[PDB]
């Protein structure tokens, strides 16, 4: 039959802000004291990380950025890139 | 001088110079931890080492 207790809630939503009623607002990261006073970006990683915990990232334009290193290895090089020009002295 | 082996990321070379003693034991003269391959010593005396 009747459907009582509508309990309009237009007032309650504004209590947290009005700009949030049209925009979810961007999330912000936390500040680590150990990382001096630098502010972490949520959409750029200049430092080159380690390929393990960090998920395979995604790029969307420009941004000279680092990477996730998969294999680092140091050995002894060859004397000569190619061809017959192989002088040493 | 030597050659760099298949080390994973960082190479450091530890150099230890020992001298054979008169009785037959060993004597330690200096030590080094470097990165460059070639090394040069200087002002060495006595005999075998």
């Amino acid at each position: 039959g009747m459907t009582g207790i509508l309990f309009s809630l237009g007032a309650s939503m504004v209590l947290g802000g009005v700009a949030q009623m049209l925009a979810p607002k961007a999330r912000t990261p936390r500040i680590q004291t150990t990382d001096n006073g630098k502010q972490n970006t949520y959409f750029s990683s200049l430092d080159n990380m380690v390929a393990q915990g960090n998920v395979l990232p995604v790029l969307y334009g420009e941004m000279r950025v680092g990477s996730r290193v998969v294999s680092q290895e140091i050995s002894t090089a060859d004397e000569g890139d190619g061809g017959q020009v192989v002088v040493i002295g | 001088r030597w050659d760099t082996p298949k080390v994973v990321k960082g190479v450091s070379f530890l150099l230890r110079l020992t001298v054979t003693a008169d009785d037959g034991s060993e004597r330690l003269v200096s030590t080094a931890r470097t990165t460059e391959t070639t090394y040069r010593f200087t002002q060495l005396a006595l005999g075998n080492y």
